C-alpha cells in the first residue's frame, strides 16, 4: 500500500539550516497539492506550508517567513522543506501531507521526522541489559536528541524521561514463558539515528 | 469547447448585488478543477455537490450569476440564510446544488473617496424567491401615512474604502441545472 | 481568522457526542471543514471531509454537521465506543494559509478499576562496572492515568535522583509511565534493598529488589 516516506529530521544548531524530503509511492504525486505540517512534542497540529502542484505559487505560515523554502520534484514523486534561520520554537515532529483538492482532507500523510534545535551535543545511547512468565528488556540510557527505535528481531517499549542534565532516558520490556528462556535467543535493538549508533544486546 | 468561465471571473465591472448579472452555461466542457485549485478564492463551497466529483459530472446547464457585496455579508450566499442580501437582494433555494465562490476585490472595486455605484435593496415588502431578482426602485413606505412620514428609498450604497467585513468581495454563483434533456456542460472525461 | 475547540470532552459508551470548532474573526462556513483524528503516538488520519462526508472505511458512527448561525462546524459520533478515544483536530483554509484547531481529547467514561502493572529491574552489570546504578521502574496498564511514585531505601524515603515521567496514553487505552532512581553504587550495595512505591486509586503497589 502506499507509504509515505521522510529523511532527514536530525539536531541542528539556532540560525543552522537544515532540508527535509518526502517521497512518494502508490499514488500519483503529480496532481495535488503539497503541504509540510508539524506537531511539537505535547502539542497539537500547525500547518507549515504548502505548494502549488505545478510548483507555481508557495505558501507558508508567518513565523517561517524568509526561513523556510518549499520545493517539489515530480518526476521523483518527491517533496522537499528547506529549513533555514532555525529556532528553537521550531522544534517538532514535521509531517508531510496531501490534501486531496484545496480545501479537503488530507487523504494521504507521512509517518513524520522530528526536527530538535538547540545546544550541542548529540549524545549516544548507551545501552544496558535488564535481565530476569517473566520480563526482560533493556535500558536506553543518556541520550540526545529524540527518536530512538527499539526492536527485538509482547514487547512494550515505553516513553522516555528527560533528566535534569537534559537528556532523554529509555526502557523496553517483553513477556516471554519461564521455559522457553533456556532455548531461545532475545537480543534488542536500538538505534539513535542522530547519533549513527546502532547496538545489538542479549539479555 | 470550453465553458468560457473567463467571461465571468475576469470581466472588468461586476454587477450590484440587487441588479445581479446571470449568464447561461451550455455547449461546452469546464475544467471546474482550473476554479477550485486556485488560492485566489477567499471563498469556495459547493451545496448539493462535491467539487472533486464535479468533472465527472454532466449538466443540461450551468448559470453563473455575479455580482459584489460586503466581505462579512458573504456567509449569506448559502441555503437558509437570512440578511439583507439573502431577503432582498439573492436569495439561494434551501435545497441548493451549486458552487458559491468569492474573492476580495479591494484593489479594483474600492475608491479613495468611496466607491458608490455598487448598490444593494435594504426595504422590501417581502422576502425574495430564490433566484428572484428586483431591481424595483419605487419608494418604500415604513409608516401608516402614505408617502404618496417613515419613507424610504430601497437602495442603499457601500461606498467601498480601503478601510475586510466591508470590503468589496466579487461573488460568482454557479447553479448545476439538470433537466430531461442531453446534457451540454461537461466535466472533462 | 482562528479556531477554538474544548479542550476535553467526555460521554459514556453507546451515546453520542457532540466536538464543536467555532470560528473566531471569519466565518467557518465560508470553506469546507476537515476533521482529523490522532490516537497517541500515531499519524492523523481523515475522519470527516467536506463538512459531513464520511471515508469508506471509517466507523459509520462519524457524522457531520456545520451551523453558520453559531459560527460552528461539528463532529459527532453515534453510538459511542472505547475505542474512540484519541485527539481530535478540524481544519479549513483561509484563502492564503491551511488553519487547525487546538484539539480536543475525547474522554469514554466508565472503563476503570485498572491497577498498575509493575515490573522492576535491578542495575544491570554492565552499569555497575561503569560506577553507576539506575533502578527502573516500569508501570503499565492502569486508568485513570493519574499516579504517584515514591522510591523507599530499607523503607526509608529516598529524595535524590528520582525522574519520573508524566502517565502516557497505551493503544489499549491505559496508561503507562516509568520512574527512574539515579544512584552511586556504593549507595546501591551497601542498602538493604530499594523499593518503587505506586499509589493509584487510593491503593499501594510495591516492587523490592535487592542488590545479590
Amino acid at each position: 500500500e502506499v507509504q509515505l516516506v521522510e529523511s532527514g529530521g536530525g539536531l541542528v544548531q539556532p540560525g543552522g539550516s537544515l532540508r527535509i524530503s518526502c517521497a512518494a509511492s502508490g499514488l500519483t504525486f503529480t496532481g495535488y497539492w503539497m503541504n509540510w505540517v508539524r506537531q511539537a512534542p505535547g502539542k497539537g497540529l500547525e500547518w507549515v506550508a504548502n505548494i502549488k502542484e505545478d510548483g507555481s505559487e508557495k505558501y507558508y505560515v508567518d513565523s517561517v517567513k524568509g526561513r523556510f523554502t518549499i520545493s517539489r520534484d515530480n518526476a521523483k514523486n518527491s517533496l522537499y522543506l528547506q529549513m533555514n534561520s532555525l529556532r528553537v520554537e521550531d522544534t517538532a515532529v514535521y509531517y508531510c501531507a496531501r490534501l486531496r483538492w484545496l480545501r479537503g482532507n488530507f487523504d494521504h500523510w507521512g509517518q513524520g521526522t522530528l526536527v530538535t534545535v538547540s545546544s550541542a551535543s548529540t549524545k549516544g545511547p548507551s545501552v544496558f541489559p535488564l535481565a530476569p512468565t517473566a520480563a526482560l528488556g533493556c535500558l536506553v540510557k543518556d541520550y540526545f536528541p529524540e527518536p530512538v527505535t527499539v526492536s527485538w528481531n509482547g514487547v512494550h517499549t515505553f516513553p522516555a524521561v528527560l533528566q535534569s542534565s537534559g537528556l532523554y532516558s529509555l526502557s523496553s520490556v517483553v513477556t516471554v514463558p519461564s521455559s522457553s528462556l533456556g532455548t531461545q535467543t532475545y537480543i534488542c535493538n536500538v538505534n539513535h539515528k542522530p547519533s549513527n549508533t546502532k547496538v545489538d544486546k542479549k539479555v | 469547447n470550453l465553458c468560457p468561465f473567463g467571461e465571468v471571473f475576469n470581466a472588468t465591472r461586476f454587477a450590484s448585488v440587487y441588479a445581479w448579472n446571470r449568464k447561461r452555461i451550455s455547449n461546452c466542457v469546464a475544467d471546474y478543477s482550473v476554479l477550485y485549485n486556485s488560492a485566489s478564492f477567499s471563498t469556495f463551497k459547493c451545496y448539493g455537490v462535491s467539487p472533486t466529483k464535479l468533472n465527472d459530472l454532466c449538466f443540461t446547464n450551468v448559470y453563473a450569476d455575479s455580482f459584489v457585496i460586503r466581505g462579512d455579508e458573504v456567509r449569506q450566499i448559502a441555503p437558509g440564510q437570512t440578511g439583507n442580501i439573502a431577503d432582498y437582494n439573492y436569495k439561494l433555494p434551501d435545497d441548493f446544488t451549486g458552487c458559491v465562490i468569492a474573492w476580495n476585490s479591494n484593489n479594483l472595486d474600492s475608491k479613495v473617496g468611496g466607491n458608490y455605484n455598487y448598490l444593494y435593496r435594504l426595504f422590501r415588502k417581502s422576502n425574495l424567491k430564490p433566484f428572484e431578482r428586483d431591481i424595483s426602485t419605487e419608494i418604500y413606505q415604513a409608516g401608516s401615512t402614505p408617502c404618496n412620514f417613515n419613507c424610504y428609498f430601497p437602495l442603499q450604497s457601500y461606498g467601498f474604502q480601503p478601510t475586510v467585513g466591508y470590503q468589496p468581495y466579487r461573488v460568482v454563483v454557479l447553479s448545476f441545472e439538470l433537466l430531461h434533456a442531453p446534457a451540454t456542460v461537461c466535466g472533462p472525461k | 481568522f482562528m479556531l477554538t475547540q474544548p479542550h476535553s470532552v467526555s460521554e459514556s459508551p453507546g451515546k453520542t457526542v457532540t466536538i464543536s470548532c467555532t470560528g473566531s474573526n471569519g466565518y467557518i462556513a465560508n470553506n469546507y471543514v476537515q476533521w482529523y483524528q490522532q490516537r497517541p503516538g500515531s499519524v492523523p488520519t481523515v475522519v470527516i471531509y467536506e463538512d459531513n462526508q464520511r471515508p469508506s472505511g471509517v466507523p459509520d458512527r462519524f457524522s457531520g454537521s456545520i451551523d453558520s448561525s453559531s459560527n460552528s462546524a461539528s463532529l459527532i459520533i453515534s453510538g459511542l465506543k472505547t475505542e474512540d478515544e484519541a485527539d481530535y483536530y478540524c481544519q479549513s483554509y483561509d484563502t492564503p494559509n491551511v488553519v487547525f484547531g487546538g484539539g480536543t481529547k475525547l474522554t469514554v467514561l466508565g472503563q476503570p478499576k485498572a491497577a498498575p502493572s509493575v515490573t522492576l529491574f535491578p542495575p544491570s552489570s554492565e552499569e555497575l562496572q561503569a560506577n553507576k546504578a539506575t533502578l527502573v521502574c516500569l508501570i503499565s496498564d492502569f486508568y485513570p492515568g493519574a499516579v504517584t511514585v515514591a522510591w523507599k531505601a530499607d523503607s526509608s524515603p529516598v529524595k535524590a535522583g528520582v525522574e519520573t515521567t508524566t502517565p502516557s496514553k497505551q493503544s489499549n487505552n491505559k496508561y503507562a509511565a516509568s520512574s527512574y532512581l539515579s544512584l552511586t553504587p556504593e549507595q546501591w550495595k551497601s542498602h538493604r534493598s530499594y523499593s518503587c512505591q505506586v499509589t493509584h486509586e487510593g491503593s499501594t503497589v510495591e516492587k523490592t529488589v535487592a542488590p545479590t
